[PDB]
RNA sequence: GAGCUGUAAGUAAGCUUUGAUCCAGAGAUUUCCGAAUGGGGAAACCCAGCAUGAGUUAUGUCAUGUUAUCGAUAUGUGAAUACAUAGCAUAUCAGAAGGCACACCCGGAGAACUGAAACAUCUUAGUACCCGGAGGAAGAGAAAGAAAAUUCGAUUCCCUUAGUAGCGGCGAGCGAAACGGGAAGAGCCCAAACCAACAAGCUUGCUUGUUGGGGUUGUAGGACACUCUACGGAGUUACAAAGGACGACAUUAGACGAAUCAUCUGGAAAGAUGAAUCAAAGAAGGUAAUAAUCCUGUAGUCGAAAAUGUUGUCUCUCUUGAGUGGAUCCUGAGUACGACGGAGCACGUGAAAUUCCGUCGGAAUCUGGGAGGACCAUCUCCUAAGGCUAAAUACUCUCUAGUGACCGAUAGUGAACAGUACCGUGAGGGAAAGGUGAAAAGCACCCCGGAAGGGGAGUGAAAUAGAACCUGAAACCGUGUGCU
RNA sequence: UGAGUAGCGAAAGACGGGUGAGAAUCCCGUCCACCGAUUGACUAAGGUUUCCAGAGGAAGGCUCGUCCGCUCUGGGUUAGUCGGGUCCUAAGCUGAGGCCGACAGGCGUAGGCGAUGGAUAACAGGUUGAUAUUCCUGUACCACCUAUAAUCGUUUUAAUCG
C-alpha cells in the first residue's frame, strides 16, 4: 500500500523496471499515477491550438512496489504499533521513512 | 340465527335460517327502563320485566 | 464552528442568526444579478444558520428538563 | 420571514423597460400575499410602495435527453413605489 | 487516516492532518395530503371561531397555540311533571378509528364448470371468492376419557396400523381409530359449605349486601370433630406481583495476518523453461493471457465510547404442613335430557350410539348422576353444566451468513437497461431494449463538400475494434467474370 | 413478391423582384379569382404552452422547402368594480342523535353541500414582438377604519338601534 510521495518501482507492464515517483492517488478505482510511466499521446483541439501532447495515464496499483529503504530491493509492507500509532515496515528491514 | 338446509323428499337441499323468537318488551337496563327485543326463551329463563 | 458558538449567550445567538440570514440574501440577489463568482459562500452560510439553530435547540431542551 | 418572502429579482427587458418606470419584478414564495409582499418589500428596501400586481405562473415540460419533466412553478410580483428607489445591477 | 463536493463526466468556486469525505450508535429538524379529526372539498386546496403576540392613528395582514365523533372520569343543571328522569353544559384523560406479505391460524357466510361416460341423491368441496378477529404462532389441553390387560393416566405433532374396519343411486367415489414406536413434557385457579368483620332494612332475631379468610375432589374430596406440627421453600412463561445491584455472553463499525526471482514468446505473463519459498492459510475475486508467494483476502488471533438482546449471582417479594372420623352440611338449573326441524362427526337419520344450532317442553342430589354404538339387567371406567396454561407443530413480504451435476439476454422475474412507452371513460391490460478498448489514448492537422458523409495523416497489438462500436450465420440486394 | 404499380383527402391562379448551395412550393408587389345568415367578428366547453423573438433543417409535413402548430435557446398571462370564492337556495348527494339489517351495510330527522337560476360597485382614450374594462392618463363608484365636527340628552323613553 503507498502513498502519494513515495518512490516505487515497476514490476509489470510495457515499463518494468523504472523507478518514478508517485504523484496522484486514485483510490476509487486503486490507480496510481507515476512520473515517466505510461505515457500517451492526446489529440487536443483548439481551446490556443493544440496537437499532439504527451502525459502520463494511470497505471493499476498491484503493479507497484515499493523500494527496501537499506537493501534497495521491491518489498512488500506490514504494520506496527509506536506510541500506540501505526506505522509501515519493509518486511525484510526496519521502519519506513515516508514523511512527504 | 344460524343456517342449514331444507330437503324435500327427493333430498334436494337448498339454503334456509332459523331466527329466534323475538319480542319486543320494556326491560330495566342500568338505570331507565328501555324497550329491546329479547326472546321468548331468555324470558322464561333468566330476565324480568 | 459548533464548539465557538457554544461560548455565545443565548441573545448572541439571535443575532447571528438575524446577520447571517440577511448575508445569504444578499449573496442570492448578487447571484440572480450575474455578479457574484465565489459561489462557494453559499452553502457555508446555510451550514452556519443551521449550526446556530442545533445549538439554540439544544439549550431550550436541556433547561426544560432541569425545569 | 421578510427575506424568506422574496426570493430573487427578474432581470429581463421587459422587466428593465418596466423599471424605467418605478416598477421592480421579483419571484416569491408560492404561498404569500401580495399584502406581505408589500410589508416584506417596504422593510428590506427602506420605500414606499404604491401598489403590488401578482402572477402565477404553470410548470412547463421540458427535455434534457430523453428525460421528460416538468420545471418548477412560480409566483411573480410587480412592486410599484411612490418615493426612494432600488439599487440594482 | 488522505483525499473530498450523489449516479456524473466538466468548469468554476471551495473544504481538509487544528483530521475532511466515509462507516456504526444515539439525538435534533421533519413543508403539504392522507384514518385526517376546526368547517367544506373535484387528495396534495379553499374558508373560519377563540386565546395570546408583532405591527398599524386604527382597520386590513401576519405568527404561535387550541377547536371532530363516539368512549371514560368529575361537576353543575334540568322538559312534558311536584320530586325525579331523558336530556343539556363545563373540565380533565387520551380508549377506539386506518394499514398490512394481513402467507400461516381461528371464526361468519358459501358457488359453478367438473366426475358419475346423460342426471336429480352423491362428487368437485366446506374448495374459490367475500366479511370479521388476532399472534409470532394460533387452535387444543388436565378425563362425566381410552379400554376389556395383570390395564393406561392432559393436549398437540411424526411413523405404522391401512387403502384395513366401515360409509355409498352398496354406483362414481369417500375413508378412520385404539394398541405399538418416537419428538416434547407441567400443571393450576375459582363458585359453594364455613368463619370473621362492616352496612341497610329490620327488630336487633332474621334477611340481604360488601371485604377478607377457607376451599377445591371419585376406591369420593372439602367443611366440621379431634390429634401432630413451622420459615424453609416459591416466584414474575400459567400457578400473585416491582424493581434494584454486580457480572457473562451475543449482535450492531473494525485491526493484525506467512511466503518469488530470472529468461523466452508477446502489446502486455500469472503461460513455457530453470532454480526457490510458505502452509492451522492450495476458499474466492482482481491484476494488460491461466498467480498459494503482486493486490483485496483466506486459516488464525485481537477489538466497543454507545444502544439493544439474552443469561447468571445477590437483592427483592410471597407462603406452615400432616393424620383419623365419612356421609351431619357443601359440591356449577331453565342446566342435563326429551320431541320436531337441521348440521357436524370417515359415516347419505340408519341398529345410529356420540357432539352442536332454532322452537317448544323439562330432572335427580352420593342409596346421586354419566359412558361402554337401539333397549334392559349385571359388571368396568369416570364425576358434566366455571376459567387459565410453556414445549414438541405451520408460514416467509423480510434481515444476516451461505449453498446448487439451477438460467445465461426469445432464457432467468413482466422487469440485468418497468408496473414505465403505450392501450382503455373505468375496473384493468401491458412491452421492446446488455457487450469499443488493457487504458479514452474517442481520430491534432490537410483535402472535396452548405452540411451529412468520405480520402489521407495520426492513436492503438488490432479502426473491415470509430460509438448504429466483441464474434457477425441465413433469407434478401448488388458489381465483375469462366462455360452456356 | 405484387411494383416503380394503386394512391398523394372536395377548389384558380399568373408574372415581376428578393433571399439562398439549392425555389412551381419561402418573403414582398401588382393583377386575377372564391366566401360573405359567412370560409367574417365575439363568448362557452375541451385541449394544455401549441403563444412571441432569434437560430435550424436529421426525423415529422402524403411532393419540395431557405418554411412551420417540428428541433434549439431565451421570453410572455398584472383586476376592490370582468367570471368564481369570503352571499342565497333547486334537483340531487350527504347526514349528529335515530330506524332496520348474517357480516359487509341500507334508509332517514335537524343541519350541511350543490348553478344551469336570484343578489351584487368602471367607463373613455393611449400603449407592446407577445397582456389589457387588469398596465398608463383622465374622470368615477362601492364597502370598511380612524380623525374633524352642528343634530344626539334617565336611555323606559327619546333621536338611536332592535
Ligand atoms: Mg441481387
Amino acid at each position: 500500500h503507498i502513498k502519494k510521495g513515495d518512490n516505487v518501482k515497476v514490476i509489470a507492464g510495457k515499463d518494468k523496471g523504472k523507478e518514478g515517483k508517485v504523484i496522484a492517488t486514485l483510490p476509487k478505482k486503486d490507480r496510481v499515477v507515476v512520473e515517466g510511466v505510461n505515457i500517451m499521446k492526446k489529440h487536443q483541439k483548439p481551446t490556443p491550438e493544440g496537437g499532439i501532447l504527451e502525459t502520463e495515464a494511470a497505471i493499476h496499483v498491484s503493479n507497484v512496489q515499493l523500494l527496501d529503504p537499506k537493501t534497495n530491493e521491491p518489498t512488500r509492507v506490514g504494520y506496527k504499533f509506536v506510541d500506540g500509532k501505526k506505522v509501515r515496515i519493509a518486511k525484510k528491514s526496519g521502519e519506513e521513512i515516508k514523511s512527504n | 340465527a344460524s343456517t342449514g338446509n331444507r330437503r324435500s323428499h327427493a333430498l334436494n337441499s337448498t339454503k334456509r335460517r332459523w331466527n329466534a323468537n323475538l319480542q319486543k318488551v320494556r326491560i330495566l337496563v342500568d338505570g331507565k327502563p328501555k324497550k329491546v327485543w329479547v326472546s321468548a326463551r331468555a324470558l322464561k329463563s333468566g330476565k324480568v320485566t | 464552528k459548533a464548539k465557538e458558538i457554544r461560548d455565545l449567550t443565548t441573545s448572541e445567538i439571535e443575532e447571528q442568526i438575524k446577520s447571517s440570514k440577511e448575508e445569504l440574501f444578499n449573496l442570492r440577489f448578487q447571484l440572480a444579478t450575474g455578479q457574484l463568482e465565489e459561489t462557494a459562500r453559499i452553502r457555508t452560510v446555510r451550514k452556519t444558520i443551521a449550526r446556530l439553530k442545533t445549538v439554540a435547540r439544544e439549550r431550550e431542551i436541556e433547561q426544560s428538563k432541569a425545569n | 420571514e421578510a427575506r424568506d418572502i422574496l426570493k430573487r429579482p427578474v432581470i429581463t427587458e421587459k422587466s428593465s423597460e418596466a423599471m424605467a418606470e418605478d416598477k421592480y419584478t421579483f419571484d416569491v414564495d408560492t404561498r404569500v400575499n401580495k399584502t406581505q409582499v408589500k410589508m416584506a418589500v417596504e422593510e428590506i428596501f427602506n420605500v414606499k410602495v404604491a401598489s403590488v400586481n401578482i402572477m402565477n405562473y404553470k410548470p412547463k415540460k421540458k427535455r434534457m435527453g430523453r428525460y421528460q419533466g416538468y420545471t418548477n412553478k412560480r409566483r411573480k410580483a410587480i412592486v410599484t413605489l411612490k418615493e426612494g428607489s432600488i439599487d440594482l445591477f
